[PDB]
RNA sequence: GAUGCAGUGUACCCGCGGCUAGACGGAAAGACCCCGUGAACCUUUACUGCAGCUUGACACUGAACUUUGAUUGAGGUUCUAACUCUGUCCCGUGAUCCGGGACGAGGACCGUGUCUGGUGGGUAGUUUGACUGGGGCGGUCUCCUCCUAAAGAGUAACGGAGGAGUACGAAGGUGCGCUCAGCGUGGUCGGAAAUCACGCGUAGAGUAUAAAGGCAAAAGCGCGCUUAACUGCGAGACCCACAAGUCGAGCAGGUACGAAAGUAGGUCUUAGUGAUCCGGUGGUUCUGUAUGGAAGGGCCAUCGCUCAACGGAUAAAAG
RNA sequence: AUAGCACUCUGCAAACACGAAAGUGGACGUAUAGGGUGUGAUGCCUGCCCGGUGCUGGAAGGUUAAUUGAUGGGGUUAGCGUAAGCGAAGCUCUUGAUCGAAGCCCCAGUAAACGGCGGCCGUAACUAUAACGGUCCUAAGGUAGCGAAAUUCCUUGUCGGG
RNA sequence: GAACCCACUGUCGUUGAAAAGCCAGGGGAUGACUUGUGGAUAGGGGUGAAAGGCUAAUCAAGCCUGGUGAUAGCUGGUUCUCCCCGAAAGCUAUUUAGGUAGCGCCUCGGACGAAUACCAUAGGGGGUAGAGCACUGUUUCGGCACCGAUGCAAACUCCGAAUACCUAUGAGUACUAUCCGGGAGACAGACUGCGGGUGCUAACGUCCGUAGUCAAGAG
RNA sequence: UAUAAUGGGUCAGCGACUUAUAUUCAGUAGCGAGGUUAACCGUAUAGGGGAGCCGUAGAGAAAUCGAGUCUUAAUAGGGCG
């Protein structure tokens, strides 16, 4: 017989909202593993690590900082 | 002959103004690993579902 | 193996919650101090066998 | 696996006697194989009933002596009157049935009715999973991680590789504080390797556990004090056939740590799980069949399933 | 199937069978007879094992039914209490102290009862033999007799006869 | 060894003379023998010198009439005409796999309208094709674990497209999208091209993704 | 599927989505914040019969309130309206 034969359900992680789209507060913008992105300005980040806007307004991405991290913010009006 | 109520649909269904309500699984025990949230958020009653109303209707033609 | 409890408010409002416990590592009954919604204080819970 | 399709070859029309190479010739909705939550009969230490057999209590069931226990019971010895005789003699009678009378032998036994423990394929009704390069044997059935998977999500095979059915009142909260590993030098037993001091490169260390994604404001490592491992919620969003699952700012009550701004609704995250029914425990301003109560029920919080064939056909089943 | 042989049951209103009962066969018979079971004239004969299941005989220790009902707890009110509450007696819901046989657990016998009569090492090499020696187990580890057989896979085993 | 009772071999016959026979042979034939007449045993019962045999050409439970028109997720059949639109063979669950249910896909009515699509500009995050050793593995030759040259990788990555995908504006061309209700069917697919697992880089093989055709479409 | 897969030798006649009751949704008719009778009586399709049913109000398990109700300590928030 095959010792092999399994494998667990999906997931569903990435990316919800990309650039330039508008986004209402509490609107979730990253579904990841790991902080592969962190939150700036207007964002939180939640106990699995999710990505979250706590206001309104538009998403903005970009790269910032002495280690490089790439950084997702909303920038309100 | 009279359409006849199914019983056991009846005692899990009560009709609202313009659908039906009931109440929520998982809530009858085995309850100290589960969290506080799914604790208070499984508690009272919710609508029945779209895809589902048929079916409760065809069940339950009198309520 | 970890045994389920119930700790008991001590202000007879008859308010507790549940938890679990290794029995060897804490033989003692086990006492803290949480909320009590009844009287809206905070007060000592005591174990008490979950039955 | 071709009289009937394509291309070609041959062949004037119709009988009679022979022959069986083909018309997947006729005959019987294949007996082999598989399937249907089909049937029948047979077996048993498969499940569940019943007959039969057997144990004791009560009733038919009575009377006298006598011993031993704490007015009453349990044993022994006698008796006749209930009751038994498919034993003898008389009568109905002309009869090896039956009934009545007498005698004899037994006798509170045996036997029967109700209840009750045991035994019970002798009979009776049933059950005995699915997927599978046919079926059987073997393996698998739920959850988590990687690759197949074609740079959003999702994506199959009895495809290639590993884990889970836990742990922790601290391994949780907070304030403050600190950084791994491997090397080169010299030093008591001390030596590849354990302890001390200085130096060059520097995240390979570590993160309770499998892997992946992460980790300097360290998510890694100590100390002091503590219980936010709270109660009532909840704008909004993700994922979804349903039932479910996931993240969450913010608002009230009380609380811990901070000088303060503040942080805290368990643990770096993703596995460590089980619906409904029926019952148990504590509360309860609900209901409670004439009335006042009470039983019973409802609501809130909790407890009992390796229901692993893990959306679980029964409380209960092999060949 | 059979005559022969063996085991076992049955004391007569027999065991056993039919039948719901009454009754009927067994039998107008009776242990030299009747039923069940296995084997199968006759000759020589029929080894070992009671651990398992069955059957037979013991023991009254543990366990256990109906039945019985000792206690304990609750509901309800007469009466008490400013109130909260307490509450006799009568009914009533619940608990189960004690007593309580067969069977089983236990001990012996029984195989012409159902049944069983072995492994691993050194050697045997011509497949794998307690052949023979060691040891491990078991209730025990095949006496006589026979054997490539209605039983032998290798197999058309080897040798001889025809 | 005749009658009588049987049924061991062979030919014939087998739409037969015959729903079990004829012909030539064969066995018993004073016995556990053959046979006439009249009786007894009735279906989970009877009877059986035992073959599951026989019980009216019927037997692993006879026949007849009733329950009864039993149930069959199975096979078959389903009858006049014209017009309009027009599928699926997928996901999830199932003692479930050739059944069924929710969703996806079809049709009809109502409500609503350009809120929808194609293309152009603008903003976005990738870790595949390719490529390469900076980590993890593996690999060849030299100089003293390292250094100089050299290779490879679905479960390696210092890098990294084209395409796809999500958003906002805009010209034209399309009664497009969305919501509420009535009725369904379907949940056996096949071949070809491209990217792949499996197989032998076999199969008119098998399992996925993505387009076209058949299915349901003639010339 | 020409299939060498199934069914039919031929003709005539017969042969398969029905009936009752209940419910829901569309057409059409009466009446309209109302609509409508059932059994029954009745020289009987008439006329009587208003018991009853649907609609007009929800929320909550229920007691209970009511254009509001449920939860909560909350006049906050939220669910059904
Ligand atoms: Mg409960
Ligand atoms: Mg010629
Ligand atoms: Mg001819
Ligand atoms: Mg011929
Ligand atoms: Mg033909
Ligand atoms: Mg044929
Ligand atoms: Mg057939
Ligand atoms: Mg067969
Ligand atoms: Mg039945
Ligand atoms: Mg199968
Ligand atoms: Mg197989
Ligand atoms: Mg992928
Ligand atoms: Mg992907
Ligand atoms: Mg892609
Ligand atoms: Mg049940
Ligand atoms: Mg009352
Ligand atoms: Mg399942
Ligand atoms: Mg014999
Ligand atoms: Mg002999
Ligand atoms: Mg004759
Ligand atoms: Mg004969
Ligand atoms: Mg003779
Ligand atoms: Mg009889
Ligand atoms: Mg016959
Ligand atoms: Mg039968
Ligand atoms: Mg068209
Ligand atoms: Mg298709
Ligand atoms: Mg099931
Ligand atoms: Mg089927
Ligand atoms: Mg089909
Ligand atoms: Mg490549
Ligand atoms: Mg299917
Ligand atoms: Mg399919
Ligand atoms: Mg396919
Ligand atoms: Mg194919
Ligand atoms: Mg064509
Ligand atoms: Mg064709
Ligand atoms: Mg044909
Ligand atoms: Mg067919
Ligand atoms: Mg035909
Ligand atoms: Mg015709």
């Amino acid at each position: 017989s095959t010792k092999n034969g399994r494998d667990s359900n999906p997931k569903m992680l990435g990316v919800k909202v990309y650039g330039g789209q508008t986004v209402t507060a509490g609107n979730i913008i990253v579904r990841q593993r790991g902080t592969e992105f962190h939150a700036g300005a207007n964002v939180g980040m939640g106990r699995d690590h999710t990505l979250f806007a706590t206001a309104d307004g538009v998403v903005k991405f970009e790269v910032k900082g002495q280690f490089g991290r790439r950084y997702v913010k909303v920038e309100t009006v | 002959a009279k359409l006849k109520t199914r019983r056991g649909a009846a005692k899990r269904f009560k009709a609202t103004a313009n659908g039906f309500k009931r109440k929520q699984a998982f809530k009858r025990h085995i309850l100290t690993k589960k969290s506080a949230k799914r604790i208070r958020q499984l508690r009272g009653c919710v609508m029945v579902h779209v895809s589902d109303v048929a079916s409760v209707r065809r069940m339950c033609p009198y309520i | 193996m970890r045994d389920k409890i119930r700790l008991v408010s001590s202000a007879g409002t008859g308010y507790f919650y549940t938890t679990t416990k290794n029995k060897r590592t804490m033989p003692e009954k086990m006492e803290i101090k949480k909320f009590d919604p009844k009287i809206r204080q905070h007060v000592i819970f005591k174990e008490a066998k979950i039955k």
